[PDB]
Parts: structure tokens; C-alpha cells; sequence
């Protein structure tokens, strides 16, 4: 899982050297960054099938022929496989959080994506559009603190350009 | 490896 | 390789659950401490050196057949070679209390590292008492209560940091045993 | 240069990464420690040459012999060289302490500093004991904050375990 | 590479002097402003695959024999390599902002590229417009004045940082010509 | 010798 220490162990490990000060003043980033990203982890975890639901509805309200025959949702089924993937999305988006990096998310989620989404049939746009409304239906105060809404962003920010 | 030589 | 974090996500994950307030809290109080864990890591690379050839050095006074012909660590080459696997293990152990996590030095370090012992023919029980020795000295300087530094760092309570890095001493021991 | 950034820029362009969460929130260490490194930075800036007399006559203090004939220390020429050295550590001192990493101390003082001093007959405790003193001279309150004096030391022990 | 701090530290080696006071300030103040920093360069990681394609896809419209037969935009494999190249450049630029230095894009990336543009006979006119377009969208996604992109980061001054980040694209353009 | 031993 990539992180700031795992970031900065493995530079030191390639370089046979043990942690100095850009090492231990790296992490010092954690100790201050950690309560913003923690933040939006837990409500996340409070508070993430409602997020889902959302997410997959504005989906299939903007992409209404997928309810069709030889589609992607073409049954409730398939449907149902559809808001669970947004939930693994959601779900590795918090593990991101809470590590403070993008490992969660780079190899449980984003690589073979796009191979087994075209050799299955999965359209991208659709993912991006549970994710953009995801995104933009964040509220600045009401839902999370200022800095763990930009961490909230960053992180869907993060899952829109790599299906792009 | 165009890179390296030009 | 994974730290305090990513090890809770790996086991979050395996029961497919958001991560939430039981295992949130314990890793808030990793940040909360986090700054005793930055000096606890800076306390062994300020002293690595001092570690490694005291605990190479005590395990050859405590046994000179080591360093008799027929010892494994007889001839400078063979020497050096000893003070550098000490100096090596030192640094992963250090790697794994900045992670608090014993990933990076299992995975990159004790992965094979008795089995290699056994064809080289280096001792496996001289080498757990050096690291026992480093264990000694590198706890000490984590207190600071070593015998000769004593530094100046604000007074606190360091034993769960004490006990974190013997743990990790304990499973390089445990591991060419 | 090693820094926080350089480290951070290093294994992102290693992978072909733009910079992400781990990468920003490193920095935000920067900005946190910055100050204290900062802060010794200017101490040593302000009093280079009055610490580096101090480091270079316990030198020569504790080891006389230096002063003999033959040896690296038998005419001022050569004494004269010591003190030099140690105000090129201690500069680089100020350099790492400015760059936030080990850096300038790493390619301008140790690469070669092996074969440079055995090649020249240059007894490496004598420059262990001049920054040893150095590190036990400094006082917590008296001359620097508390931090300040920890980036110091970290920089001092950094140099003796480089020539141990 | 270098970055912001140690760019000082290599100009004040060269004389032989310490860093103070002078030198300190300029740095001091990257640290003050270090958080818009941070948010600028995110302005760019975060809407990179729009500014990259927006920018390619500019510099045909505006010249549509680029995608003709006899164009360096024709066909897939140069459609894509040309996407590829407007990725990997404003990554540099990208990396450039948060070290506070061009050392790292023009010792990485604009460090043979025009010759090897040269040699591949890609049109470096054509692609300093790509770059062109990439600086407005860039520039428009630091300021929060993007047209599609709205964020809610606390208002500020971020000219010095645009007129950084120009700074920087010029370089490539200035590069490549 | 790590590797293969
Ligand atoms: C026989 C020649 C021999 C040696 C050299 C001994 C080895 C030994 N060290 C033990 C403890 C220990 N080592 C250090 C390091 C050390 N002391 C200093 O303060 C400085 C600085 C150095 C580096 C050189 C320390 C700090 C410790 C931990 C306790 C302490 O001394 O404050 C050790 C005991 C191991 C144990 O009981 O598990 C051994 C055997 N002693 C010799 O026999
Ligand atoms: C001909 C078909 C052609 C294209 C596609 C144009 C390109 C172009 N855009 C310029 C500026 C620019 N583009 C963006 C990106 C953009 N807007 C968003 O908010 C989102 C999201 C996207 C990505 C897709 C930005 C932010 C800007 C600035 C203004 C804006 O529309 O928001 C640009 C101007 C270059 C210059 O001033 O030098 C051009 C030519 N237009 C075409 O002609
Ligand atoms: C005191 C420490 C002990 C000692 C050591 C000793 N080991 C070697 C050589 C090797 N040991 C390793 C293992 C390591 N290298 C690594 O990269 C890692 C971490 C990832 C470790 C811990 C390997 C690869 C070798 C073989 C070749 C090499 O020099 O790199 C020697 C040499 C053995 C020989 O005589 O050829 C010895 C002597 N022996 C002691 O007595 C100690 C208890
Ligand atoms: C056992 C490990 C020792 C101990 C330490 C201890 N440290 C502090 C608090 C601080 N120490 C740091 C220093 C670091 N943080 C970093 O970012 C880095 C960068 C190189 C290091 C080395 C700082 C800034 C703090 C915060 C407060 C202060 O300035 O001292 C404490 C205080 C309690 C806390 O958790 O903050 C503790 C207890 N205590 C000892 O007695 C040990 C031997
Ligand atoms: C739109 C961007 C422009 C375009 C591009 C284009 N370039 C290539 C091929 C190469 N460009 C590079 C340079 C880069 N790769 C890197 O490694 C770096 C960063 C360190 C850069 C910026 C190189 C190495 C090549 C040669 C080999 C390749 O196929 O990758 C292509 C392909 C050319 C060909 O036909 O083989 C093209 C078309 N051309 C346009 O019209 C633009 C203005
Ligand atoms: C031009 C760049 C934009 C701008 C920004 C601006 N933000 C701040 C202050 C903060 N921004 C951060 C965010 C970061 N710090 C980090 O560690 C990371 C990790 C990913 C980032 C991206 C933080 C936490 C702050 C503190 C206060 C707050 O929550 O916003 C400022 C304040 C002034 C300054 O830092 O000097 C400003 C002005 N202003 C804009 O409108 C721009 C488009
Ligand atoms: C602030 C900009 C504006 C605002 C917003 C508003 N949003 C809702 C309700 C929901 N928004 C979400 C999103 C989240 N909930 C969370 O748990 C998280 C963190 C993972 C976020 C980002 C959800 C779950 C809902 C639906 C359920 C709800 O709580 O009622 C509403 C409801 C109105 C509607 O559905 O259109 C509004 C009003 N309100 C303001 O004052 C704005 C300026
Ligand atoms: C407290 C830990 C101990 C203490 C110290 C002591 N300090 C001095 C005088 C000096 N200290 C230094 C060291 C530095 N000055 C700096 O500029 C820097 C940063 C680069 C450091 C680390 C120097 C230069 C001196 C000499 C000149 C001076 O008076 O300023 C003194 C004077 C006593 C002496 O010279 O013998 C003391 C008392 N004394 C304690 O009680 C300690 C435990
Ligand atoms: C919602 C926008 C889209 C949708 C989805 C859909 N999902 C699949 C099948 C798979 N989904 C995944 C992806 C994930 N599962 C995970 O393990 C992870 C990370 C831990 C992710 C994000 C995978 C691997 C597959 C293949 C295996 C399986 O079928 O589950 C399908 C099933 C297709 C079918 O039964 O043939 C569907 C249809 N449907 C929509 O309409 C969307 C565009
Ligand atoms: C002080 C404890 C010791 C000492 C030193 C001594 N230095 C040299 C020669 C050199 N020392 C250096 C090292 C530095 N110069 C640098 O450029 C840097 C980094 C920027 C450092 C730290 C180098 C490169 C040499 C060779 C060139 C030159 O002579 O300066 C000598 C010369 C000895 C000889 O006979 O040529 C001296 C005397 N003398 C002491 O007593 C010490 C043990």
C-alpha cells in the first residue's frame, strides 16, 4: 500500500540508507493530515449506502439505456452488480483515506479495470458519472469538515481520471 | 530509447 | 510492504467493511504518539553504529571461537561481512517501528535469511545473540536510559514503542531459529 | 539533493505518477518542521566561525600527536586545512538544515570522503571528536529551541555515523 | 533534481557562504504560502486527463491536417503517443510546481526533446500550441476560475504561483523552439 | 546467495 511511510522506506531501502530527516519530517505530514482524511473516512463508514444509492441512481438516470436487453443493465441483477462495484469504489476510497495514500484504490480497484471492463462490456462513462455526482454532491460544512472535503475530492478526483 | 540518442 | 494503516484496511477488507470507530481509534493514537515514534526511530539511526559493533563485538568476546580459524567470523572479509548483515538487520528493524509494522522487515529481510545462514554456514545462534545484544542497546536508547548517551527529549512514557521494537528483535531471532 | 520533495517527486516520476495524496501530504511536513531546521539554520549562519573554532581545538586538544611530525597537523599549513574541513561540514550542515534533508552533506562531504582521508592520512576520529563535541556542546535553551537542537544533533550524529 | 530550497543552496555554495537571513526569507515564505502551493498542483493532478485532451484536441481543431494523411496526428498509435507526450509534460510541469523548481522538468523531460521531436519529425510548432492551451487550462484550474471546474478552496492570492506555473510552461515552448 | 539459498 503506497503511502508516506511506505513511500519513503522504500527510497531508503533502495538506497541501503537508514530513515533520516526528510523521512521522519515526511510523516510528520501524517500526524497533521491524518484528522482531515480520517474524518471523511468515518463518515464514509457512517454513511456510505446512501452515498451509493445516490451515486448509482444519478447513474442509470443519466445512462437510461442500459436497462436494455444485451446491455450492462439490463436486469435488476446485473443492476445490483452495478451499485456494488460503486460500493467497492467507495469502500477502497475510504481505505485511501485512512491509509493517506492511493494503494486501496491502485490495486484493488484501478488495475485490469479497464481490461476487464472492455472485455466485459462495462461502460467507463458510467462509473465516472456515479463517481462525478459523488463528487459534486459533497457539502463544503454540512457534510465533512473543509480539509476532509478536499480529500474526499482528491481521492473521486483520483478513481475519474484513471477511467479517463 | 529515440530519446536517449537524439 | 504495509504500516500501521494498510494492515488494518488488509484485514478491513478481508470482511469487505468501510473502516470505522474500533479500528479507527487505534490508528488515531498512532498519529496522537506519533511524534514519540519519530525520536524512537531517530534514537537507533543516531546510535546505529554503535549498536552494530557493540552487539557483533559482544557476541565474538563471549564467544572467540568465532573468530578462530574455523569461526564464521575469522578473516576481515568474514568480519565485515557479519558487521554489515548486523547493520542490515538494524536498519529494517528501523524501517518496521517508523511503519509500525513488521512487513518491510519480513518480507525484505528475514524471507530466507536463516535458510541462506544454513548454506553459508553461518551461525544461527551466534547471530540471535548479536541481535539480542541490539535488542538490549537499541531499547535502551529508546528510553534514554542508555548507559552512556543520554539525550534530552521531553519526558513521557515510550514502553509500548520499548516493547513494539523488542517484538520486531524477536521475530529475527524467531526467524533463523 | 535528497529532500521531502525530492524523495516524493523521485518515486512518482519512477512510476509515471502525477504527484497525488501521499506526495502533497508529505510536504505538508515541510511546512511543519520547516521552521525548526530553519531556525538552527541561521544559528549556524550567524556563529559558523566561533563553533567550528571550538569543534577544531578539541580536536587538536584531545589529540596532540596530531601536532607531530609526519603527521596532519605538523605545521599550521595543515592545521589550518582541519579547521577548513569542519567549516565545510558545518556549512553543509546548514545546507542539509535548510534543505530539510541530507543532501548537500551526502554528495559534497561523505561521497569520498572514505578514500580522501585514507589516501591523505586523515585520522577520522579527529573529525568524530570534533563534532562530537560539537553535538554535546550544544545547549537545549541557552542556544537554540529544543527542536532546533534536535535537527542540529540528528545533522551531527548523521555526519559521525558516516565516519564510523 | 533540485527543488525551491536547495536551488539556494547551490548558488550560495558557490560562493562559500552559509544560508541566512536574505536567503532564508524567500524560503521562509514558501513555507508561509506552502498550502496554496499544494492546492495549486492538485488543481492540476485533479483535472489532468481534461487538460491534457482539451489541449490536443485544440491544437487539431485549429489545424485539422494534423490528423490527415501526412499528419504526425494521424492514426491511432500517433493520436495516442501525442495524448502520451502532453500527459508526461504537464506531469513535469506539475512536479516543477511543487518543488518550486524547473530542474526536475528540464533535466527529465525538455532534456532532448526537441531534438528527438526533430528526428520523429513531430511538429514542434503544433506542439507548442498544445502547450499553450495547457497553460490557459492549467492557469484557469489554479485560480479556481476554471468555467466547468468550481471547487471550495478558502480565497486567496495565487498570481505569484500562476505566474510560476506560466513560468514554466514558457520553458517547454521556449524548449522545443 | 539470498535468493537462491
Ligand atoms: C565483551 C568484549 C563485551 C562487549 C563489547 C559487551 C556487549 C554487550 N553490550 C550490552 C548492552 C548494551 N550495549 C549498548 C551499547 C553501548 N553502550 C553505550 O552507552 C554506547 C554509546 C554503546 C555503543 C557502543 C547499550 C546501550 C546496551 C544496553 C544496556 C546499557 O548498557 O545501558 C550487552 C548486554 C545484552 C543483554 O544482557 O541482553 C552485551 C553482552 N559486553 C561484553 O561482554
Ligand atoms: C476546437 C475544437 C477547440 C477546443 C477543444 C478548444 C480548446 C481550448 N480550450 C482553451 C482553454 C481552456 N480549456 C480548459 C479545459 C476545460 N474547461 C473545463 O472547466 C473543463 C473541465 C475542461 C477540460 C475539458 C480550461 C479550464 C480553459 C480556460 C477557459 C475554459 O473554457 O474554462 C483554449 C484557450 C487557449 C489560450 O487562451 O491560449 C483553447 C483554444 N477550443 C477550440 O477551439
Ligand atoms: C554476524 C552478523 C554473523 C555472520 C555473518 C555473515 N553473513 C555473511 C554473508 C551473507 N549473509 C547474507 C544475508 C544478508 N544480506 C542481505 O542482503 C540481507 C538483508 C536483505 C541479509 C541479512 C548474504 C546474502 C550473504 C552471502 C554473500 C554476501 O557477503 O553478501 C557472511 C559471509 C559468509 C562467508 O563466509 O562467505 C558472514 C560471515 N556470521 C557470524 O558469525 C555471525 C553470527
Ligand atoms: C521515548 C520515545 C522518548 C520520549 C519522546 C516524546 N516525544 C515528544 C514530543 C515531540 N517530539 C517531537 C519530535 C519529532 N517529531 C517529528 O516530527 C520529528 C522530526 C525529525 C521528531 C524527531 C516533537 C515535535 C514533539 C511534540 C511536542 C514537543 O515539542 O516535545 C513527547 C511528548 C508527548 C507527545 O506525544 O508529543 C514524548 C513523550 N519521551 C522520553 O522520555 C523518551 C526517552
Ligand atoms: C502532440 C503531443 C504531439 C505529437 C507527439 C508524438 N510524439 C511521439 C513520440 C515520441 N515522443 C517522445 C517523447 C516523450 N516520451 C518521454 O519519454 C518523454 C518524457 C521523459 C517525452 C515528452 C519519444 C521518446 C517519442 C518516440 C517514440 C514513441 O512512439 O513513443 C509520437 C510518435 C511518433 C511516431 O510516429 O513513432 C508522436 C506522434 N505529434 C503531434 O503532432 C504533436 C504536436
Ligand atoms: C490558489 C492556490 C488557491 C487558494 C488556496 C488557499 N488555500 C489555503 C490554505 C490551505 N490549503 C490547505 C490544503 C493543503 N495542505 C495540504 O497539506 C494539502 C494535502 C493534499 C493541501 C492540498 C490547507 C489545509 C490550508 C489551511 C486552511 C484551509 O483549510 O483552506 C490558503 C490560505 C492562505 C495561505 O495558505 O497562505 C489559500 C489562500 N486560494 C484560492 O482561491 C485559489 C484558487
Ligand atoms: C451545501 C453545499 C448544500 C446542501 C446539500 C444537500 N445535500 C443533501 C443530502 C445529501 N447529500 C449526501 C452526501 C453526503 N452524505 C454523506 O454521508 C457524505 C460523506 C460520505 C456526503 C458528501 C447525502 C448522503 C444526501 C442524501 C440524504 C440526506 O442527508 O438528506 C440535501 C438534500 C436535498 C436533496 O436530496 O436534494 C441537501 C439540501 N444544503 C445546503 O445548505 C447547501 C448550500
Ligand atoms: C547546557 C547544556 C550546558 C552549558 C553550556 C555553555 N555554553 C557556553 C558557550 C558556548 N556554547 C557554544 C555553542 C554554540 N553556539 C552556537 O552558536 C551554536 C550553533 C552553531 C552552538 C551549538 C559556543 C560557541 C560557546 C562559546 C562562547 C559563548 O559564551 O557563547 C557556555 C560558556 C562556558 C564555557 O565557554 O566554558 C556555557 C555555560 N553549561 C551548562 O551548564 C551545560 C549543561
Ligand atoms: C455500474 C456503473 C456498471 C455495472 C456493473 C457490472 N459489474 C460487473 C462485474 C464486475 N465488476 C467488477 C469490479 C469490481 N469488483 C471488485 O472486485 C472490485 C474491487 C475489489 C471492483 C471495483 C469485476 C471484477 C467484475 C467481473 C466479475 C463479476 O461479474 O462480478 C457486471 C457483471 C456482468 C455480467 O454478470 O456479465 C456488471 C454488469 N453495470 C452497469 O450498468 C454499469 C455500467
Ligand atoms: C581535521 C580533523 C583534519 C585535517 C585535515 C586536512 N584536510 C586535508 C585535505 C583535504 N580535506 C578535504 C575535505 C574537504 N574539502 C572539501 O572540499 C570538503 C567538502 C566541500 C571537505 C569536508 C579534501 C577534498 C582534501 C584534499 C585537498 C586539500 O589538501 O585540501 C589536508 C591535507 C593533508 C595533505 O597532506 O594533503 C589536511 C591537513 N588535519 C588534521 O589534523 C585532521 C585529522
Amino acid at each position: 500500500m503506497k503511502s508516506v511511510i511506505t513511500t519513503v522506506i522504500s527510497a531508503a531501502d533502495s538506497a541501503g540508507r537508514f530513515p533520516s530527516s526528510s523521512d521522519l519530517e515526511s510523516v510528520q505530514g501524517n500526524i497533521q493530515r491524518a484528522s482531515a482524511r480520517l474524518e471523511a473516512a468515518e463518515k464514509l463508514a457512517s454513511n456510505h449506502e446512501a452515498v451509493v444509492k445516490e451515486a448509482g441512481d444519478a447513474c442509470f438516470g443519466k445512462y437510461g439505456y442500459l436497462k436494455n436487453p444485451g446491455e450492462a443493465g439490463e436486469n435488476q441483477e446485473k443492476i445490483n452488480k452495478c451499485y456494488r462495484d460503486i460500493d467497492h469504489y467507495m469502500r477502497l476510497v475510504n481505505y485511501s483515506l485512512v491509509i493517506g495514500g492511493t494503494g486501496p484504490l491502485d490495486e484493488w480497484g484501478i488495475a485490469g479495470a479497464r481490461e476487464v471492463y472492455r472485455t466485459l462490456n462495462l461502460p467507463t462513462s458510467a462509473y465516472i458519472a456515479a463517481f462525478a455526482f459523488t463528487r459534486d454532491r459533497l457539502c463544503g460544512p454540512r457534510d465533512m469538515s473543509a480539509q476532509a472535503g478536499v480529500e474526499y475530492s482528491t481521492a473521486l478526483d483520483y478513481i475519474i481520471n484513471s477511467l479517463s | 530509447a529515440a530519446f536517449r540518442a537524439a | 510492504m504495509l504500516d500501521a494503516f494498510s494492515r488494518v484496511i488488509s484485514n478491513a477488507d478481508a470482511k469487505a467493511a468501510y473502516v470505522g470507530g474500533s479500528d479507527l481509534q487505534a490508528l488515531r493514537t498512532f498519529i496522537s504518539d506519533g511524534n514519540k515514534r519519530l525520536d524512537a526511530v531517530n534514537y537507533i539511526v543516531s546510535n546505529s553504529s554503535c549498536i552494530v559493533s557493540d552487539a557483533i563485538s559482544g557476541m565474538i568476546c563471549e564467544n572467540p571461537g568465532l573468530i578462530t580459524p574455523g569461526g564464521n567470523c575469522y578473516t576481515n572479509r568474514r568480519m565485515a561481512a557479519c558487521l554489515r548483515d548486523g547493520e542490515i538487520i538494524l536498519r529494517y528493524i528501523s524501517y518496521a517501528l517508523l511503519a509500525g509494522d513488521s512487513s518491510v522487515l519480513e518480507d525484505r529481510c528475514l524471507n530466507g535469511l536463516k535458510e541462506t545462514y544454513i548454506a553459508l554456514g553461518v551461525p544461527t545462534n551466534s547471530t540471535v545473540r548479536a541481535v539480542s545484544i541490539m535488542k538490549a542497546a537499541v531499547g535502551a536508547f529508546i528510553s534514554n536510559t542508555a548507559s552512556q548517551r543520554k539525550g534530552e527529549v521531553i519526558e513521557g512514557d515510550c514502553s509500548a514503542l520499548a516493547a513494539e521494537i523488542a517484538s520486531y528483535c524477536d521475530r529475527i531471532s524467531a526467524a533463523v531459529s
